[PDB]
């Protein structure tokens, strides 16, 4: 985070600026003092941020102007000390010292300043006359602590308010001219409100607020003072406390009153717990943590993520129709910086009659991002707050890594849940009829889609032997050559055309390129069986070429039925995916 | 003996550093609590 | 581990003991010095153990005798400084200072001492005359560093050898009288040898030694100097380097030469990496780490532990008969403090003809300790070195926690692998015939076991629908009342006697106590069907009382067959364990 | 200014403490390497 904090004290001769440091280190006033103190540094266990603090003194008699310019250049915060039983010091604050700090310093960045008033035990009535122009003159003075070392009046408070200038800045949050918050903090606090609200009513009740106090601040509040918080935000603004509790406007009003009364750390702890930085953006190691993937391994989501996603679906489905409208889908991605899902997703996963994403489609899209590119899935779970709403170390505890493929063929047992199938076939032979029969749509529902929004991937659940699994189909286009990623699969579904005699050439040609030599079980299916069959022009018969190579015999498929198509090919493909050593005669 | 020598006050057995540690903790129950002798920007 | 290290320097006036500390902090000799130095402390990033070090000086002119006794009482190591261009100092080392350290100190524990020789630049020939009686007199002097601050001769070496007296002791390892190691370190280094040897030949080759260097010391050795190590241990002892490499005797000889030449840290890093302490015993947080178990959850071993246990079985089966003899079972538990498995285990798990534990019995016993008491399984994997031989954080990464039971009945899907069945029946009705038919033994093999070694638990694998699972049977004895742990199950197997008319009373009585009201699927089986059946004396018929309560119809079982008994009841019990909502009519 | 004040030498930019850190590291390749001017118990 930060390296070190250096506090520099300046001022007039005979103001007792060394006496404050000596009263801090001695815990009692020393009557006779040296003219300068050493660099007394304070350890990192006094602040929960664990950042050390260096205090350095300056005297004009023992130092030089080049040394003063070097220590002013090597600083982070400057405290200017005046004595209230004097008038030359207040004149020299605006005459020299605020010009001499700003003499060499460029106007791009300025160091924050603290004003210190000493010798307040000598005067009787506490007052403030000449300082109030100077706070109206320069925008860099933010705090005007008045102290006395003889009574020990705010001696352990001055250096804390000097350190809070560096560690907890008021720069990127508050604009003092227009007197509201900056819009980056406005956008940075609407997202925290939607994560902590767990039922989407628009209000925070007493149950979610204690969760917020236990996560952010620790040791949560007494049950009486929360109504005092609710009473003061009910008094100062009309649209604050609702029937359930705080709204978004009361939350933002409480945080801007915490900004403009001076307690900066209570909102900086809130924005630093949820993952932001000093520039109000989401950090690395929160969006992108480290996960190791061995070769020939797959990623899966465990049972903890499959309750969080279900609770998100049950949170954002307001009308209880078990479907997501585009209004509720826009409400789902308001915590995201950009919309992750395009119009391609609605043709990939299962849907209802109108064209809305259903329950199993919402699970199957999340069981598709994790299989292909796992870093996008750990990025997408970080926006919703997986590590916050479920108390875990990071986003990487949701993904489990399964066994190797070769050990699973060696020991003849598999524990996996997701299986990839590759569809290789000739163009214009109804491959997309096969990939849209897994989703339950016939040809009359296939005809009313646009070619501009077209998918190559499909995924749906398949029940075999009472057990629920996931089947994924990929359409490999006709290319005349295949790369390595088009070889990696578990089964393939080679499709031929019964109307075209040429087609059983090409797929069998693909079966002679890279697929017979590896031990991959494979299936041959026949498409458009509703049309009249014509005899193929290949040398060996397709049934004979199938039965020669130890294959299961070829099935039949048509998508011209009036109702939903039969799910019988995909059950056999999943069954061959689980048990590659079980030949269909051995079953 | 040069000026490259850090002098460290220990934390334990100190009252002012304990006061620093207790004001350093963030809690939302400071919405009532005043403090004398400091004026900040926009103070009410 | 440790709090702090305090080094105290004593000696005569005008020996330059302050000049060593000033030459350490100034990195150059100061010609004029103050008579005393302050408590200059050295931070924790100079030693990998991360323990700070305090150096304190003493002078007789500025201090007092009570202050000297208090600082000698508040110390850990004392360095006594003599000047070689003097003879009064060597006299005062044995006259006062070694008596004055030992004046108040009890004889139970002594602080270690370092002897320092200064002013060696004045003399010409380095020699050692009068010190060699004193090392032969007191056993506490261990190091005799001679130094000079003018040439900077071993100034950064004296305080390291003083700190190594506290952090890396020679006390519990080496006995200087008999000149061998203590037997706790002898037993503490035989166990490290067997874990690092991964093929049980009795030797360490070049492959395992690089694994040992990479785990223990980091940045492993060059490929040329390992033959120099092997050459010097081949020279100094005859039974050292074998054909493959180092044996146990060469390993112990290398470690005792590292002890008696002074490099104590190389063996302390080895015994501290594998889990031991300063008292040479295994520590907590290594044997007993923390794992949280939610209520109504079960423990399982993942796929990483099911390769480590298989590699242990393939390591310790020398004759390759796929069975463990009691000689190889005694060789397996030589790294254990006590023998974990009694004679009860051979009647619990599967065995061969002679009575030896087989492959699946060795896996099934490890899938029984983890289900019942998980802390004993994380203790037992810590002796074999699961965290060392597979680079992981602890022993708790091998155990995974499954879903709740109630969510699994709610969503009608289970992902578990281990199922518990309870056997409730009348005494002398062949319950142990049922629990020893899962293991494949008939009545003729049942008759040749002793009643003193008798089991109540059984576990074996059951294949259903091509998938391998574990079935566990528990025999609940006749008690007339059942506790809570005898209610917790997945299925039960209520057995009745066809020879005794009373028996179908009692089991059905148990079915009216605590088991009908909960949604637990249950099975009724008939025993000793080889004998002649007699009509039961209950009011309703057993088939009618079975068919009234929505139950599957009662099976038949006899163990009087000549061959192995049929595994058909247990497949049905596992099938009812997986699918409690599937009634046998719904299948 | 009392005697309860720790004076800390920093690690960085020091040669003797770097020598302390380099002799502090454990490595098994010190079976050849001598060192002058120290005699230990049982030294050969
Ligand atoms: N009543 C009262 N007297 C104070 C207070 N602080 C300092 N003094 C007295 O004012 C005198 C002058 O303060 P010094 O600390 O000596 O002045 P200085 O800060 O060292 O200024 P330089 O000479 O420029 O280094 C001290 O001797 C103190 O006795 C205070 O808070 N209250
Ligand atoms: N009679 C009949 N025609 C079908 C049937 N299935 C698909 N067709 C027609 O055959 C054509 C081929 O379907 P496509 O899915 O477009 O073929 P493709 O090989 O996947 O190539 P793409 O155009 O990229 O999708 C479609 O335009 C349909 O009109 C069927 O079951 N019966
Ligand atoms: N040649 C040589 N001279 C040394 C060495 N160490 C110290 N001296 C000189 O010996 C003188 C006496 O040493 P001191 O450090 O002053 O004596 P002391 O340790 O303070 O002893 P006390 O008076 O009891 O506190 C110093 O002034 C050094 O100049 C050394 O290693 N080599
Ligand atoms: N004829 C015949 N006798 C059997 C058969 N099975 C068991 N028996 C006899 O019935 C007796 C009952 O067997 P046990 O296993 O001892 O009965 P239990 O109810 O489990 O009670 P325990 O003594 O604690 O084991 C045995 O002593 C056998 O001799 C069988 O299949 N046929
Ligand atoms: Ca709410
Ligand atoms: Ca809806
Ligand atoms: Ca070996
Ligand atoms: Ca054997
Ligand atoms: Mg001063
Ligand atoms: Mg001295």
């Amino acid at each position: 985070m930060k390296k070190d904090v250096r506090i520099l004290l300046v001022g007039e001769p005979r103001v007792g600026k060394t006496s404050l440091i000596m009263s801090l280190v001695s815990e009692e006033f020393p009557e006779e003092v040296p003219p300068r103190a050493e660099e007394i540094t304070i350890p990192a266990d006094v602040t929960p941020e664990r950042v050390p603090t260096h205090i350095v003194d300056y005297s004009e008699a023992e130092q030089s102007d080049e040394q003063l310019h070097q220590e002013i250049s090597q600083a982070n915060v400057i405290c200017i000390v005046y004595a209230v039983n004097n008038k030359h010091s207040i004149d020299k604050v605006t005459s020299r010292w605020i010009p001499l700090i700003n003499e060499r310093t460029d106007k791009d960045s300025r160091l924050p300043l603290i004003l210190v008033g000493n010798k307040s035990d000598l005067v009787e009535y506490s007052s403030m006359e000449t300082i109030l122009p100077i706070m109206n003159q320069y925008t860099e003075i933010e705090t005007c602590v008045e102290c006395s070392a003889k009574n020990l009046k705010n001696i352990s408070e001055l250096f804390y308010y000097a350190q809070k200038a560096v560690l907890h800045p008021t720069g990127p949050l508050y604009c003092p001219e227009e007197k509201e918050m900056k819009p980056a903090c406005i956008k940075a606090l609407t997202r925290i409100f939607k994560i902590s609200d767990q039922d989407n009513d628009g209000t925070l009740n007493d149950a979610e607020l204690n969760f917020f106090q236990r996560i952010c601040f620790n040791t949560p509040l007494a049950p009486q003072a929360l109504e005092d918080v609710k009473n003061v935000v009910r008094k100062h603004i009309s649209d604050g406390v609702a029937d359930s509790g705080l709204t978004l406007k009361g939350f933002l009003f409480l945080h801007t009153l915490f900004i403009q009364r001076g307690r900066h750390e209570t909102t900086w702890t809130v924005l630093r717990r949820f993952g932001y930085d000093d520039d109000l953006d989401l950090t690395p190691e929160y969006l992108f943590p480290l996960l190791k993937i061995p070769p020939d391994c797959t990623t899966e989501l465990n049972h903890h993520a499959y309750l969080f996603l279900q609770s998100t679906f049950d949170k954002h489905d307001l009308d209880r129709d078990c479907a997501l409208s585009p209004d509720e889908l826009k409400d789902l991605f308001k915590v995201f910086p950009y919309i992750p899902w395009g119009p391609d997703v609605n043709n990939t996963v299962c849907t209802n009659e109108r064209g809305w994403i259903t329950y199993q489609g919402f699970l199957s899209q999340w069981t598709l991002t994790t299989y292909l590119d796992v870093q996008r899935c750990l990025e997408y779970l970080g926006y919703l707050g997986y590590s916050i709403l479920t108390e875990q170390e990071s986003q990487a505890s949701a993904v489990t890594v399964t066994r190797d493929k070769k050990i699973d063929l060696q020991k003849k047992q598999t524990q996996r849940n997701v299986f990839r199938c590759n569809v290789i076939g000739v163009k214009n032979c109804g491959k997309s009829g096969v990939l849209q029969a897994l989703l339950g749509r016939n040809l009359m529902r296939q005809k009313k889609i646009r070619e501009d929004h077209k998918s190559y991937y499909a995924i749906n659940t398949v029940y075999v032997y009472g057990q629920e699994k996931y089947l994924l189909l990929h359409d490999i286009s006709e290319s005349e050559f295949l790369t390595e990623a088009e070889i990696i699969c578990d089964v393939v579904c080679l499709v031929y055309d019964v109307s075209n005699p040429k087609s059983f050439e090409y797929c069998a040609r693909i079966f002679k390129q890279h697929f017979m030599d590896s031990r991959i079980p494979c299936l041959i299916v026949a498409a458009k069986s509703d049309l009249h069959e014509v005899k193929q022009e290949y040398s060996i018969s397709p049934t004979d070429f199938c039965r020669k190579h130890k294959m299961p015999p070829p099935q039949a498929f048509t998508c011209n039925t009036a109702d939903a198509p039969s799910k019988d090919i995909f059950v056999k493909l999943t069954t061959m995916a689980m048990y590659p050593h079980v030949t269909q005669a051995d079953l | 003996l040069p000026e490259k020598l850090q002098i460290v006050k220990p934390l334990e057995g100190s009252a002012t550093l304990h006061h620093w540690q207790q004001l350093a903790q963030p809690h939302l129950g400071g919405i009532l609590d005043p403090r004398p002798g400091v004026v900040t920007k926009g103070f009410r």
